[PDB]
RNA sequence: GGCCGGUACCCGCGCGCCGAAAGGCGUGCCCCUCGGGGCACUGCGCUGCAACGCCCUGCGGGCUCUCCAUCCGACCCGUC
RNA sequence: GUAAGCAGAACUGGCGAUGCGGGAUGAACCGGAAGCCGGGUUACGGUGCCCAACUGCGCGCUAACCUAGAACCCACAAAGG
RNA sequence: CCUGCGCCCGCCGCCCGCCCCGACCCACGUUAGGGGCGCUUGCGCCCCCAAGGGCCCGUGCCAUUGGCUAAGCCGGUCCG
């Protein structure tokens, strides 16, 4: 119904109520209020020479990525690309920037509750029942990296001394980690054998040809 | 599915003139590959044959028929004017066939195959169903039979669709008939 | 004809019965494609049109030689294993690096040499005699040919492939008793597992 | 082959190199032609149209810790009646290039 | 002699285009080639020795029959099933399951055949050496 | 699915609330009358789409410069 | 003129002055006339390998023990069996 | 035969460079026929259409830490 949302979208009346004409009807009295002059700072302190143009905050507002039709929070996914290659993990919910939220368990996959691009996952016909999953805690801030200063070569005092040093990954995921994974397998051990198919990987062994194979 | 001919039924007349102001209707069954090609076909043969243009002719009524029933044999005789490279001959062709329309397809391949006569040179004078029992040539007759039985000697070794065909198979195919 | 992809190191061709031109064609684009093919019992490929025929097509074959210095000229080659490699070179475009490299990966044996015995020999089935032939037309063994036309082996691979053949026979007979135990071995583990081996019963054969 | 090393994970499907967009006298070398292994038709190539590819080599010299590089692309559209398909690259391929492996993934996937 | 026939009734494979797969019964034979094909859901209509892959089982018809004969005859001879049991048409319904597995259904397939070449293995290995 | 574009107008945004958000929310007429739909009065201003990466004096980046290899093209210029 | 890839005219187009795709190769035969690039689709002509595209789906005839035969011009065959 | 200050060969301690990503699979033979198993060695039963099949922990960040380890499998290596 792609057209027919576009005539629905596109009348002039329902265009009236979308803005909300009325509403500012209401405000300013039996009338549609007036606009005044904003911008009297009057205190320029440096004059380009170039036609002066301002920052642009952009009044565009895109629409949400769509979320693939076969897709459903507990769907077995399967990475593709990077170190979880293979990994088979479990889809939480697809947060709020348009990213994937899945997680291994970490205590069977070593693949943690981490952020996926949708792109790179294949959903597998198989779900499981995770309604009793806590996940609300879990968001864009928690992921966001405030990626350090670069005045930090790494050298060869640098180079195991991460690795020896703890000064990594905190114990607050550490302990998350913990209540999902408890609260997970709680909802895989239900589903027969499904803890031996996540602990293994998906390899396209010879004699495969992924046009064919479902999943 | 498809046709290559259809036997369409023209119905046409010469203009009206100030004596003679219903001018005689003429009607033919041609053979064509579509609409526009079985009309020049009529103007054709109403131009050699009842003195008639289509500048000063008009055309009244093209139908497109169909077959009775589909899904019966139907042994098919065609009576046939064909120009050979030195001169024009005459032959009767009969062929066993679900249609006319696929008799007709099978009666240009075989001028085409047997004579490398193309078809701007053929005509098609008589179809008609020639039933069995009252069959001339051979090869139509001697599927007249019940409790026929023949094996195949003729079996294209193929994978049912292109996917499933690659270029190096280990064993040598097992043919039987 | 543009390949099949596959993924050997090496890809045999038992080229008994094959039409020459055919195999010919195939085997020149898996080799310009770049997978490295070894053809085995060249001696064997089976031509369209009689032996005649052949014949005279390859003694006008013979005629074409260089006048000044016929050591410079059309080297006509004898042995099957050789009249297979020019045949595959007059499809490869052999005056470039590209073709060369693709003749390159082109080995062709009368027999099968070791250690081209034990392995699986892959028939192409776009060129079986069987398949492309008509039962009843006129059709020679470039083995035939080439014992006419002056190659010196035809009793040379004809002792050897009788031992090949009898050494192939014996290990047959033994791979045949050592399956029939293995089947016995197959339905001994089946009643041994019960509900265990469900998930198998609809997708065996 | 048991007990063996190397990748432990394929998830790519191998494919030949096989040439560029020729005419009976032209190349353009600007689309390469690609063979996957396994298709066998043009309508199964569609599942493949988008999915991204590697030319993985290796150079004379390391760079960056490595003698291998990798030049990506892309599989655009179907070529012929039998599964070949058309690739574009961010840089056209070397013709060395023709013959050796490419890397189908399936990473943008669908 | 030959083991089987184009002839009035014979069910046959049908092997190449969108309609592999189906049984028809050739009721009757148009010329050296072409025959037609009744069918239970699909109505008479004539096809090509060359896309037929002639079975087993032959079907004791009239020519051209009415279709409720042709069914009732079918049943008669029960070929749907027989054909189904025969290891020709087990080899195309298996192979449809193995279309038709997915992901974590052929994983579990992997396990249970693991877990049986295994099985085989030992089991081969005891009477071997059991064989002197 | 492929290629191109990415916004001074076409779109879009604020001027109300609810909603993280797609979005929903009012009045009056016409319509079938469930579902629900059509139309309606319209005003000021504003008006360069986003998210996350990788590298940063490096074994980096890329070069229109040089050599080489491969593919395709490719006859020796002036002239009657 | 016996004819000529000859000599002289009529209508038009081409080459000359013009690349480009096809006819293997060719100034004028077929397609078609152009700034430099990205994307799509075609004309002529093709899909066995050279060589991009089907050893595709069909039906017939030919079996050539002469180099069977295989492109508009075009690289011929005749009387006659 | 194999360079008296030269080389060859074995082992293990590794480093690079090549290749690769399951880089697993011995029948001959005809195709107007054939294949497996039994007993009259002639006849039963079954299977024949494509390896489109089989086989392999096939499942570990090319692979975390230690330990025990059946029966089985695979490799290096000595013996024949
Ligand atoms: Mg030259
Ligand atoms: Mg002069
Ligand atoms: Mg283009
Ligand atoms: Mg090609």
């Amino acid at each position: 119904s792609k057209m027919a949302l576009g005539i629905k979208r596109a009348s002039r009346s329902h265009t009236y109520h979308r803005r909300g004409l009325w509403a500012i009807k209401a405000k300013h009295g039996g009338a549609l209020p007036k606009a005044e002059k904003p911008a009297a700072v009057a205190e320029p302190k440096f004059y380009p020479a170039d036609d002066v143009k301002p920052r642009t905050v952009s009044t565009r507002k895109p629409h949400p990525t769509k979320l693939r039709s076969t897709i459903t929070p507990g769907t077995v996914l399967i990475l593709l690309a990077g170190r979880y290659m293979g990994k088979r993990v479990v889809f939480l919910k697809q947060l709020q920037s348009g990213l994937l939220l899945i997680t291994g368990p970490f205590k069977i996959n070593g693949v943690p509750i981490r952020r996926v691009n949708q792109a790179y996952v294949i959903a597998t016909s198989t779900k499981v029942d995770i309604s009793k999953v806590n996940v609300q805690k879990f968001d864009d801030k928690y992921f966001a990296r405030e990626k350090k200063t670069r005045a930090k070569k790494t050298e060869g005092e640098l180079f195991e001394s991460d690795k020896e040093a703890t000064k990594n990954l905190p114990d607050f995921k550490k302990d998350d980690q913990k209540v999902i994974d408890a609260e997970l397998i709680k909802a895989i051990d239900a589903v027969p054998d499904l803890k031996n198919y996540l602990g293994a990987r998906f390899s396209l062994r010879d004699g495969d040809k992924p046009h064919e194979m479902t999943f | 599915v498809a046709f290559r001919f259809h036997q369409y039924q023209v119905v046409g007349r010469a203009l009206p003139t100030p004596g003679d102001e219903q001018p005689k209707i003429y009607r033919m069954k041609l053979w064509a590959t579509n609409e526009v090609r079985a009309k020049s076909k009529f103007w054709y043969f109403l131009r050699k044959l009842k003195k008639v243009k289509k500048s000063n002719g008009q055309m009244l009524a093209i139908n497109e028929i169909f077959e009775k029933n589909p899904t019966t044999i139907k042994n098919y005789g065609i009576w046939l004017r064909y120009q050979s490279r030195t001169g024009y001959h005459n032959m009767y062709k009969e062929y066993r066939d679900t249609t006319l329309n696929g008799a007709v397809e099978q009666m240009y391949t075989e001028m085409a195959s047997r004579h490398r006569v193309r078809s701007p040179c053929i005509q098609i004078i008589k179809t008609a169903t020639v039933n069995f029992k009252l069959c001339k040539r051979d090869n139509t007759k001697q599927f007249h039979n019940s409790k026929i039985k023949f094996p195949l000697v003729y079996q294209k070794v193929r994978p049912p669709t292109r996917k499933l065909k690659t270029t190096y198979k280990a064993t040598r195919p097992n043919l039987f008939m | 004809v543009s390949g099949s992809g596959v993924c050997a190191k090496r890809v045999v061709v038992d080229a008994r019965h094959h039409m020459l031109g055919r195999l010919a064609s195939i085997v020149a684009k898996e080799l310009l494609n770049g997978q490295r093919v070894v053809v085995v019992r060249c001696e064997e490929i089976c031509m369209s049109g009689g032996l005649v025929r052949q014949k005279m097509k390859y003694l006008r074959f013979l005629r074409k030689r260089m006048n000044t210095k016929p050591s410079h000229g059309p080297i006509h080659f004898r042995a099957p294993a050789k009249i297979l490699w020019r045949t595959i070179r007059g499809m490869i475009p052999h005056k470039t690096a590209r073709g060369e490299a693709a003749l390159a990966r082109l080995k062709a044996y009368e027999g099968v040499p070791p250690p081209y015995d034990r392995t699986k020999r892959m028939v192409i089935p776009d060129a079986l005699k069987v398949l492309r032939l008509q039962p009843g037309h006129r059709y020679c063994l470039l083995g035939q040919l080439s014992k006419e036309v002056g190659w010196n082996y035809a009793d040379t691979i004809r002792e050897l492939e009788e031992k090949r053949k009898e050494k192939a026979k014996v290990s047959y007979d033994r791979r045949k008793q050592l399956a029939k135990l293995r089947v016995k071995a197959e339905k001994a583990a089946e009643e041994k597992l019960g509900t265990q081996l469900e998930i198998l019963a609809p997708i065996k054969y | 082959v048991k007990g063996r090393t190397g990748q432990r994970v394929r998830l790519y499907v191998r494919g030949t190199i096989l040439g560029y967009k020729r005419s009976k006298s032209n190349q353009y070398e600007t689309a390469s032609l690609v063979q996957i292994e396994g298709v066998n038709t043009r309508e199964d190539v569609a599942w493949y149209g988008g999915k991204r590819m590697a030319y993985v080599y290796k150079a004379k010299t390391k760079s960056n810790g490595t003698h291998y590089r990798c030049i990506w692309g892309k599989v655009s559209r179907p070529h012929g009646n039998t599964g070949v398909v058309r690739a574009k690259f961010t840089s056209n391929l070397p013709a060395e290039a023709m013959g050796k492996k490419v890397r189908v993934f399936m990473y943008p996937s669908s | 002699p030959f083991k089987r026939f184009v002839e009035i009734g014979r069910v046959a494979l049908v092997n190449y285009g969108k309609d592999y797969g189906r049984l028809v019964v050739i009721v009757d034979v148009v010329d050296q080639n072409r025959a037609l094909v009744d069918a239970p859901d699909m109505v008479r209509c004539q096809m090509n020795f060359k896309r037929l892959s002639l079975t087993d089982i032959k079907i004791d018809i009239k020519r051209i029959p009415k279709k409720a004969t042709l069914i009732k005859a079918m049943e008669e001879a029960d070929v749907k099933t027989k054909w189904e049991n025969s290891s020709w048409g087990k080899k195309l319904i298996v192979q449809k399951k193995r279309a038709a597995l997915n992901d974590f259904d052929r994983f579990k397939v992997m396990l249970a055949k693991i877990k049986r070449g295994g099985a085989i293995r030992q089991e081969l290995a005891k009477l071997k050496k059991e064989v002197a």
